[PDB]
RNA sequence: GAAUCUCUUUGCCUUUUGGCUUAGAUCAAGUGUAGUAUCUGUUCUGUAACAACUG
RNA sequence: GUAUGUAUUUAUUUUAGAACUAGUUACUAACAUUUUUUUUUUAAAAAAUAAUUAUAUAG
């Protein structure tokens, strides 16, 4: 129901860049189809474009100093037309220096596909949105929410289902209480043989080896009120 | 107007969005249990979910139980201390002071070169007003040639207990156990503060006659 | 400062606790032959003293501790984040690297 | 004080980090010197080949 | 997710001690050397004619690499 | 350490790792320097292992042992990072030491090449005008290359899909994509990255490098336009080969009934003999320098057309995470890479043969000669060098000697290198086919 | 001097990224009908006192 | 479409709101079957060509 695009050079909008810097705090700077995948009408290797060419924060977008501007001419002599070369050599985008050359020595129309799109200004919007845009901001916040796997999702689901499980069943006892049938908790059963139950035994129970000091009066007081409590949930329930 | 911030902060607040019988305590300490030792069977490791499962049966009252969860914890890994001043502390907070006696005692002999452990049963003692026990704490403790945080503390406490003979015995093992002069001036200073001239001139010719 | 050792937070935080000690003062043995058990008689009170000391010593921190989640919960000018444990995290990461260069 | 390990391929717990965190030799010039004087050279020398030719 | 770990430990030889064992016969545990041993012109119109312990920065992996890139 | 900060002490390890897989050169800023010490070490001990074991599965994928798809798969794709290691450390090493080229070298390069094009009064090939006479046939063939990858499959992924619809868009407005790749062999001088991967042979692997959609284009057709005006104006000589005539084994035929046909070739009455020397020119691409190639290539074409050349070149190399820039080398996946090459292989075929000979085996311009034609038989026989052929990398040439020169000149060799003890046949190889 | 409450820097970081390999690999152009999600618009805004009984 | 997992108790253990309205996006679903070659003009003109399909797909 959207007609294909086959073709997806198009002009960076503020939209898609602020879509893809805030892709590539998440996904990071190898991944570009998954980058490229957030945002349509554009491709995986013009994200990576735009990102080494316009958005990375690393480049250098001055004014050229005096030593900077004369270094360009003299490179500029030296290498003929090696553009990559000489912006390698300037740690500056090679658009850049192309432009501030054509400046140095000087002293499109419609229905044109541009080529250096990814070096290009943004274009700001219109006040309000289009409709697809409002739709690619939905799908981005969506995608760029999710920390999780399947087995960890299903996780929480049967937490929850397990919890209002446990309810249900505490609330047909209480139902069957006020009936006057106690019907006493069911056991989950074990998945194995030797599955261990933890209210019939201290079940790793290590003694803490006795010294010199002397124990038997601190041992009935901590008895006397460990029972006094057991008894006070008993009778009036925590 | 829309920028990166704007939507990791949309992003942000989008995802930011009755015991009453014994049976009931039952099951609930039931389910509870099989959570915790199947969290500490699958990792022997990470102490901070030993203390947790100690501090759950404590809650539950059951202090046998707790008491096992952190001997079982201690066998897995002796040299953790905050492990050990959870335990001295939990035995304490129920008042069971003999308990935390003989647990204070195997601490202080499994790690001796720990100073906080040593530290912790003398507030023990203190708090409890036992000055003799206190005493013989610091006479073992200072037996092991601990180092002079151990001196300072114990010519301290003998200051606050007004033995004025004694601090002069503590003095004169202190200069034997660290020879420098400071501790030899700390003495000259306690004999000028609390004693005649004849005993610091006695203390300063011992000093320099040595030297 | 900087950084404090274990030896040294260790006689600074005893030392505390008996000035309160103090502060609060203000406002034998007997060897069993027969099992080689030594029980010293010690008063009820004072033991009473020294659990509620230690109860509400530890509600006092985890009371401060609580109030600070909430203070470091509130700032958001840190930096931008997706849920509550990567702002932990990217706190984490300003405070290593304004300290670090 | 070993830093926090920021990884630009892997991201586990998916987090969304800063993102101004994850990311001549005199040869040259006396080679492209020495073709500027050749280029010259043949030039002066195809100049006086025409002039000895139209004599 | 979370089923990746980094193993931070190893299964220790005494938890699998107090097993009681079960007494089947391997293929690599029968009898096999059951002794033990002891001790007791045309040449002139051309215009020219006249271990570093690394391992990839080595001439064995430029000589390789030089052969198999082609 | 207390326990919990040891796996995130790892990290740094995987991250380590990680970095030198692709070449990047791992530098943690705030890092104590001993325990990077610890990381650089054993992450130089993993690499050693690892290449060796790369060289060990080669050697058994050569000879013919048995082996998974897998193993052959990692094994690919292990080989793959260490070429692109090794050529961009050779990158590397050629901006830091400075060329090799050694200025009077491309003086006298220079010399000969305008010494050449001067005995053939070569007419150098202009920028395509506004209403070529040529142009939309030349833009026909141009596009048919392109279009004959696809011809067969109907599966198609997205890349594929988007060359298809520039094809379709270039047949259905040819003037208005014409009128495109004339702006652009002007006013573009910055180009998009490359792609290169690898496509294995099992005795060796190769390159594949894949061009932007909508450069190749304009590469075809300038690949197009070169070819048919240098055909038009008679650039390359009769010894450079492949030619258009002939299929190679029409050409190995042609080239044995040649070496029959001299003048008494096969006789050997008095003393005399002949001498067949075959012989690759080495690593020729992949030494080119680019300021000599501009030089070198101005004297054939427009300006433009040279920037254009020599600047689609320096573009950057992208293979899965590692990237460089080509700073040196030729990419041999241009589309108009082949003449080029050719170009450059003339330059070394007049270093090797010689102005003389070079116009006595090409002939004057008025008429050329044939393949293996002389215009007479005594301006065959006034050199040694009676024949020429070069294939891509290959040279082929036949000597003739009769007994006094063969004699002078192996008088010239022992005496600049003499063999007293006889080892001269150790060092020789001959086929062992026959 | 000393205690109680409360705020700053300073320590502590306390829900504070838990393996491997060929970046592990590939690719996101189908119609109807149906389920789930969300998103735009309009209108309207008995009580008190007095007389009597204390059962 | 498999793998794999989960659910299925009776034979009784003593005492700021209110109302109205319709389509646009994604994702999922073993759930479902209107020709070929052109030409020409600005709808009409020409030319042309030949007893009828699968129940089969899995990590």
């Amino acid at each position: 129901p959207p007609v294909p695009i086959y073709v997806k050079g198009g002009v960076w909008t503020n939209v898609e860049d602020q879509i893809l810097k805030a892709a590539v705090q998440k996904y990071g700077t190898h991944q570009w189809s998954k980058v490229a995948s957030l945002l349509q009408k554009k491709t995986a290797r013009q994200s990576e474009l735009r990102w080494n060419e316009y958005l990375n924060p690393k480049l250098n977008f001055t004014e050229f100093s005096k030593e900077e501007d004369a270094q360009l001419l003299d490179l500029a002599r030296e290498l003929p037309n090696q553009w990559r070369t000489i912006a390698d050599m300037m740690a500056r985008p090679a658009q850049v220096c192309v432009e501030r050359y054509n400046r140095l020595l000087e002293s499109l129309k419609a229905g044109d596909i541009n080529p250096n799109a990814e070096t290009q200004m943004a274009r700001p919007d219109n006040g309000d949105l289009e409709d697809e845009e409002k739709e690619m901001l939905a799908e981005a916040r969506a995608r760029l929410l999710n920390t999780q796997g399947k087995k960890a999702t299903r996780k929480i689901r049967e937490r929850m289902l397990e919890e209002s499980k446990r309810i249900a069943e505490l609330q047909k006892r209480r139902e069957l209480k006020q009936a006057g049938i106690n019907v006493a908790i069911k056991k989950p059963k074990k998945k194995y043989g030797t599955d261990i139950d933890y209210n019939e035994d201290i079940v790793y129970e290590q003694a803490p080896m006795p010294g010199i000091y002397d124990t038997s009066t601190e041992d009935r007081q901590i008895k006397k009120k460990f029972e006094q409590f057991e008894r006070k949930v008993n009778r009036k329930g925590l | 107007h829309v920028s990166a911030e704007q939507i990791l902060r949309d992003v942000y607040k989008k995802g930011q969005k009755d015991i009453l019988d014994l049976e009931e305590l039952r099951e609930y300490q039931r389910r509870k249990r099989t959570e915790y030792e199947g969290y500490l069977k699958r990792n022997r490791l990470d102490m901070g979910q030993w203390i947790r499962y100690a501090q759950f049966e404590i809650e539950q009252h059951d202090m046998r139980r707790a008491r096992s969860i952190f001997e079982r914890a201690l066998l897995v890994d002796s040299s953790f201390i905050p492990l050990w001043i959870r335990y001295i502390d939990a035995e304490l907070k129920v008042k069971c002071i003999n308990h935390a006696r003989n647990l204070m005692n195997r601490a202080i002999s499994t790690l001796p070169r720990v100073d906080k452990l040593w530290y912790k049963y003398l507030i023990v003692e203190e708090s409890l007003n036992n000055v003799e026990i206190v005493r013989s704490l610091y006479t073992k403790w200072c037996s092991l040639e601990p180092g002079v945080n151990a001196w300072n503390s114990f010519v301290d406490f003998e200051i606050r207990q007004k033995n004025w003979n004694g601090v002069r015995e503590i003095y004169s093992k202190y200069v034997m156990a660290h020879p420098q002069m400071q501790t030899w001036l700390k003495w000259v200073r306690f004999e000028n503060r609390h004693g005649n001239t004849e005993f610091t001139r006695s203390v300063y010719s011992l000093a320099i006659d040595t030297v | 400062r900087g950084g404090i050792s274990y030896d040294q937070l260790a006689k600074l935080s005893y030392e505390k606790t008996l000035r309160n000690l103090a502060t609060q003062t203000q406002n034998k043995v007997q060897k069993d032959t027969k099992t080689g058990k030594i029980t010293i008689a010690d008063d009820d009170k004072l033991v009473n003293k020294l659990a509620v000391s230690l109860q509400s010593e530890s509600k006092k921190r985890y009371e401060a501790r609580k109030r600070q989640m909430q203070n470091a919960k509130t700032l958001y000018g840190v930096e931008s984040f997706i849920n509550d444990k990567n702002k932990q995290f990217n706190e984490k990461l300003s405070r290593e690297s304004k300290g670090s260069e | 004080k070993i830093p926090a390990a920021v990884s630009n391929w892997k991201n586990p717990n998916g987090y969304t980090v800063a993102l101004e965190r994850r990311v001549i030799n005199d040869g040259f010039m006396k080679l492209s010197e020495a073709l500027e004087n050749a280029d010259k050279k043949a030039r002066q020398e195809i100049r006086s080949k025409m002039e000895l030719k139209r004599l | 997710t979370t089923s990746h770990r980094p193993q931070l430990e190893a299964r220790s030889g005494a938890k699998a001690a107090a097993y009681t064992p079960t007494g089947i016969e391997h293929a690599r545990l029968l009898p096999g050397h059951t002794t033990l041993k002891y001790r007791k012109s045309w040449r002139k119109g051309t215009a020219f004619g006249r271990y570093i312990n690394d391992m990839t920065k080595s001439e064995y992996h430029q000589e390789f690499l030089h052969k198999h890139v082609r | 350490i207390r326990q919990k900060k040891a796996r995130t002490i790892l990290q740094h390890l995987s991250e380590a790792w990680r970095c030198w897989k692709a070449n990047i050169p791992w530098d943690v800023p705030g890092m104590p320097a001993p325990i990077k010490k610890i990381i650089e070490r054993y992450i130089k001990s993993k690499a050693d292992a690892w290449v060796s074991a790369a060289h060990y599965n080669r050697e058994r994928i050569k000879r013919g042992a048995h082996v998974e798809k897998t193993m052959v798969k990692k094994n690919l794709g292990r080989l793959t990072r260490l070429w692109i290691k090794n050529e961009q450390e050779r990158q590397r090493q050629i901006q830091k030491n400075g060329p090799e080229i050694t200025p009077e070298e491309a003086t006298t390069i220079f010399s000969v090449m305008v010494e050449w094009l001067e005995s053939r009064s070569f007419s150098p090939i202009p920028f395509p005008p506004l209403t070529y006479k040529n142009d939309t046939k030349i833009l026909v063939l141009a596009l048919e290359d392109l279009k004959d990858v696809y011809a067969s499959k109907v599966r198609l992924n997205a890349s594929e899909r988007e060359e298809l619809a520039l094809i379709e868009e270039a047949y259905d407005n040819p003037h208005d994509t014409l009128n495109r790749i004339k702006k652009y062999l002007l006013t573009q001088r910055v180009f998009k990255p490359v792609d290169i991967t690898m496509m294995e042979n099992y005795q060796n692997i190769s390159p594949v490098y894949s061009v932007d959609p909508l450069e190749k284009i304009t590469d075809a057709y300038l690949d197009q336009y070169l070819w048919y005006e240098a055909d038009q104006r008679k650039l390359f000589p009769n010894w450079i080969k492949p030619s258009d005539s002939e299929i190679p084994p029409l050409l190995v035929y042609k080239w044995t009934q040649g070496i029959n046909n001299l003048s008494e070739i096969w006789d050997v009455s008095r003393g005399q003999s002949a001498v067949l020397l075959e012989t690759t020119l080495g690593e020729m691409a992949e030494k080119i320098d680019f300021t000599l190639l501009n030089r070198l290539l101005r004297l054939i074409v427009d300006p433009n057309i040279a920037d254009y050349i020599t600047a689609k070149n320096n573009v950057v190399i992208n293979f899965k995470d590692m990237s460089h820039v080509n700073k040196y080398g030729l990419i041999r996946g241009l589309k108009f890479a082949s003449f080029i090459f050719q170009y450059y292989g003339l330059v070394i075929d007049l270093l090797l043969l010689g102005q003389e000979r070079a116009t006595d085996l090409a002939g004057p311009a008025n008429n050329p000669n044939e393949f293996m034609q002389f215009k007479s038989k005594e301006v065959e026989k006034a050199h040694p060098i009676r024949l020429y052929t070069r294939y891509l990398d290959r040279i082929y040439m036949l000597f003739h000697f009769e007994e006094d020169e063969g004699e002078e000149l192996t008088d010239e060799y022992l005496a600049e290198n003499p063999d007293p003890n006889f080892e001269n046949s150790i060092g020789y190889n001959n086929r062992k086919c026959w």
